[PDB]
């Protein structure tokens, strides 16, 4: 069930299927570990603002902000 | 008198042609569309243009009074009807001749007694045209459809006499299947076909359809102008044609010019015509029809008699003599597609669409007509011919060979076509012949034909890989050009996007209610399954219902379409009587 | 030996109706582009396509290595000439022969000896044509032509005899400019081409630019395959042609029809080729040129005789004995217009860049060809021509009814061009004459047409790679995220 | 995997460009 490359039109050879392949493997540039970051909340924006005492934001973006996960 | 200004009482791609034709002809041209056609390439073709109103044909093309209203408006003083619609009815020609316009076309007369199919068999006859045996007037009565088995044998075609459309023939082996096909066909006769007359031939198993092109001055001079071969019928309408018909002695091929001729003097035909014959296994020639309109299938025979066709009609409306005295040479082949908005894989079945792109193919040996361009809209309203791609060369061999390129240069896309279809025939062995006869016949493409096309998916993700987004990039390799689609998130090492996080992938669920064998739900209302026009309906509020029987009949492109109960119960509701558009899901009626 | 796959080297129309002979014949095809057209219609109809890379043909399709190294990446069997480029040197068709790939016409010494003019002229002496008063070899020098000039006298035109090309010409109706008209003849010649021979002759004002077209078996058969008129010009330069050449008497038309088998089987021909005359004023015949490569207006050839012609050349290349004997009649009339991206309005000056629009119309005896597709893109380095409009009928009249719709519905877009001179002339009297003689001649367009026209108003990234026992170049696009 | 014209076909790369 995965997506595969496509060639459209015309047929390389061996020789011109492996130089494709290879530069265009080659232009695979990334990170090499791609995978979820560490966590580190300390100095959020959120907890920057001014809230007034009764904010509803204090529910819906503070501690949403927060504790989502 | 002389045409001066010609309205073209049509749609499409003939439109587009008879516009082009007067154009040519140094003729005015006026054009007249359906509120649904407004766009259309003919409209803005012709030198003027005016609107009917209407959804429908008969809320639009139909109605007599709007086509002379429009030509009255207009000051155009000849009219011409092109194929369908009031081209092949005799009350309009005489109202247009009655109201004072040049009617391009036949007499009122001759419209008339050719309209009959048990005049045209007894006029036929007079002339001696080569026919079928079959019982020469109208039978009684299933024990006297019995009486011609009882003389010819099997198999027993029949016939509503003024039954038509592919509708109206029917096939019978045995002798105990005539009172079920008789209180069937007739009933149909009656009510569907409004007249009860039958008639009976002998059946041909795999006959083929040869036609010639006729053309009959006021004055009674006739010329066959060519023959097809046109056995590619889908159903008993054409799909595929080809001029002039192949492999046929030159004994039957003179006995057809000759034929044809007579019978348009006993008729005492005039205007642009064409005789429909089958030539049976036996090599007998029988003649079926002389249709009044002129055929869609004329270009293929000006692509080999050099001639126009169309112009003609305007120079015998004028009742000037024919410019050529003498046959014109068949000089090579051709042949014609039609294009068509059909799904052959989903079994030739017609479906509305947008045309998103229209290339039509070019270059030699190569001519498209079509009444659609990118950009168009096709609704249920009007059949599903879109264009006609006209191939010819130096011989059949030749010819095929520009249409097996052709159809490969040609692409449509946003709907279903018939394109597919051609292209699997033009690489058919039992098209291509074997230089003696065609295994091809009237019945192959229902039957004998192996249906490679797939069902039409248009631009739909139907599998789970569908889904992903793609880049297609054009990469040159050693000088080569590849065209290369890459996915937009597959891996390859340590290449970024090689994954999203909290994104999935799975078979996205078709655009249908319920799951795929859900076809209906448990409620009570029934609903149209398809755009169309409500043409006729079935039961009265309380009337009692069980499932499977017939509610409404909806007209879509020209194919009835029955809609039936759900379940058992009484039409406690009913929305609409017949005459009315309706669109995809409407309530028709509810069963409780 | 055989040909299953050939190359067109060659872009525009002729590359794309060669594509369409080849993959008709069932001839694998193979295309060649430069930067300016690596998405062009003949890169997508080809059944292959390979870069020549740079971006112009100097750069490109004239250095013959890139197209016998394409050759012999793709395989081929075949290369096609068409017109102009490559398409008529004979060195290239040699070493294409000595590399074994099938060269689609006449043998090399074969279009070494027509290609030049003063060998046509003693072709012609030994064919035993007709014949115009002008000199028979090119003069040597300003006083060698100061003697010719006085002889042969007024009205005169200087033209250069090799590589003339239609432009290489200067016309004279007083004769005191004239040496430094023959020093800029030789002048310009030697910088140009580095053949500096030239020759000079009577300037026949008003002709008619008439040709055959034959079909000639590699075994000698020949057969005339049509004849036209080419004489709608502007400045040497063509608009329309007609298919046949109209009322020529039936004395013209046999004297050309067995002058045709004489020229093509004494120069010993092969292929299918024009063979070009001039018709003067008075009616007269003289030659004029034999073209070695298939005439770019063939089409109107071949779909009013009903052969083939390109197929026909295939045919020939592939070594096929010709299956035609009798000249085939022309039947009714035929039209192709030539349209070019210059202002009609201007002077026929080019203008390049984009074309937005281009509904070509179709319909009852009308066809399209085309380099141009709707958003293609034009630059100064290529001929202007953007399509060629082609249209027959049953009779002349009615082939003209036909193209004054038809140059009405053709409707293109976003670049100035030829189209609303196609619409006038089509339309105007001095052309559509009585039915039997008309006034057009080869300069009415400059001096007796009464102009109603208005005037107008990232690279790759290429990685070089070694792999196995070759060495490709990949070219990227801008870029590509992956 | 490349699929070429509706050939599957398998190609096999160092898990090592990057």
């Amino acid at each position: 069930h995965e997506a595969h490359i496509k060639v459209l039109r015309g047929e390389p050879t061996p020789e011109e299927m492996a130089a494709l392949m290879a530069v265009l493997a080659s232009a695979g540039g990334g990170p090499a570990e791609p995978v979820k970051k560490e966590r580190n909340m300390w100095g959020h924006p959120v907890d920057k603002l001014r809230y007034s005492v009764f904010s509803w934001q204090r529910v819906t973006l503070l501690e949403r902000t927060h504790m989502r996960r | 008198s002389k045409i001066s200004k010609v309205l073209v009482a049509n749609r499409g791609e003939i439109a587009v042609r008879v516009i082009r034709a007067a154009k040519d002809a140094g003729l005015a041209s006026v054009a007249v569309y359906a509120e649904p056609d407004a766009d259309a390439p003919h409209v803005r073709l012709a030198d003027e243009a005016f609107a009917l109103g209407g959804q429908t044909s008969a809320e639009s093309y139909l109605v007599f009074e709007k086509i002379l209203d429009a030509a009255e408006k207009s000051g155009a003083n000849a009219i011409h009807p092109g194929y369908g619609f009031l081209s092949e009815n005799a009350d309009f020609a005489q109202a247009v001749i009655d109201a004072g316009l040049i009617w391009i076309g036949p007499s009122p007369q001759s419209i008339r007694d050719l309209g009959d199919k048990v005049t045209a068999r007894h006029i036929a006859a007079r002339a001696k045209a080569p026919l079928v045996p079959g019982t020469p007037d109208p039978v009684k009565d299933a024990d006297e459809v019995v009486a011609f088995a009882k003389e010819h044998g099997v198999p027993v075609a029949i016939k509503a006499a003024f039954g038509g459309g592919g509708r109206g023939m029917k096939v019978a082996r045995t002798l105990e299947e005539i009172p079920e096909l008789f209180e069937s066909a007739t009933r149909e006769a009656i009510a569907a076909f409004g007249r009860g007359e039958c008639f009976v031939e002998r059946y041909l198993d795999k006959p083929r359809h040869v036609e010639a092109q006729v053309i009959a001055d006021q004055h009674g001079n006739v010329v066959v102008a060519g023959t097809r071969d046109c056995s590619l019928q889908r159903r008993f309408q054409k799909l595929v044609e080809e001029a002039p018909a192949p492999f046929l002695t030159d004994a039957q091929r003179k006995e057809i010019h000759e034929s044809a001729k007579r019978i348009c003097k006993e008729a005492g035909y005039y205007g642009a015509g064409t005789v429909e014959y089958l030539v049976g296994q036996d090599g007998l020639i029988s003649f079926l029809e002389v249709n009044t309109r002129l055929q869609v299938e004329h270009p293929v025979t000006e692509e080999t008699s050099g001639i126009d066709l169309v112009r003609q009609q305007f120079k015998i409306a004028n009742g000037e003599p024919l410019d050529i005295t003498e046959d014109p040479t068949p000089r090579g082949h051709s042949f014609e597609f039609r294009i068509n908005g059909e799904d052959a894989g989903r079994g030739f079945l017609p479906a509305p669409g947008p045309v998103t792109k229209f290339v039509a193919p070019t270059g030699p040996g190569v001519r498209m007509d079509s009444g659609v361009e990118t950009g168009s809209v096709i609704g249920g309203q009007f059949d599903s011919m879109l264009a006609k791609l006209i191939v010819t060369g130096a011989t059949r061999e030749e010819a095929l060979e520009r249409s097996r390129r052709a159809l490969a240069e040609f692409t449509v896309e946003g709907l279903a076509t018939v394109i597919p279809f051609h292209r699997a025939v033009v690489s058919d062995p039992a098209f291509i012949g074997d230089g003696e006869k065609f295994d091809v016949h009237t019945r192959w493409i229902e039957t004998e034909w192996n249906n490679t096309v797939e069902p039409f998916t248009g631009g739909d993700p139907i599998e789970e890989e569908d889904t992903v987004p793609r880049q297609t990039v054009v990469v040159e390799v050693g000088g080569r050009r590849l065209e290369v689609s890459l996915p937009g998130d597959l891996a390859i090492g340590g290449g970024g996007g090689a994954a999203a996080p909290g994104v999935v992938r799975k078979k996205p669920k078709p655009r249908k209610r319920g799951g795929g064998g859900a076809k209906a739900a448990s409620g009570d209302a029934v609903t149209a399954p398809m755009q169309g026009t409500v043409v006729k309906v079935a039961v009265e509020e309380g009337q009692e219902v069980s499932a499977g029987d017939l509610v409404v009949v909806l007209e879509a492109m020209k194919m009835e379409n029955p809609v039936t109960a759900h379940k058992d119960g009484t039409i406690t509701g009913l929305a609409v009587e017949a005459g009315a558009a309706i669109t995809q899901g409407t309530v028709i009626a509810e069963i409780k």
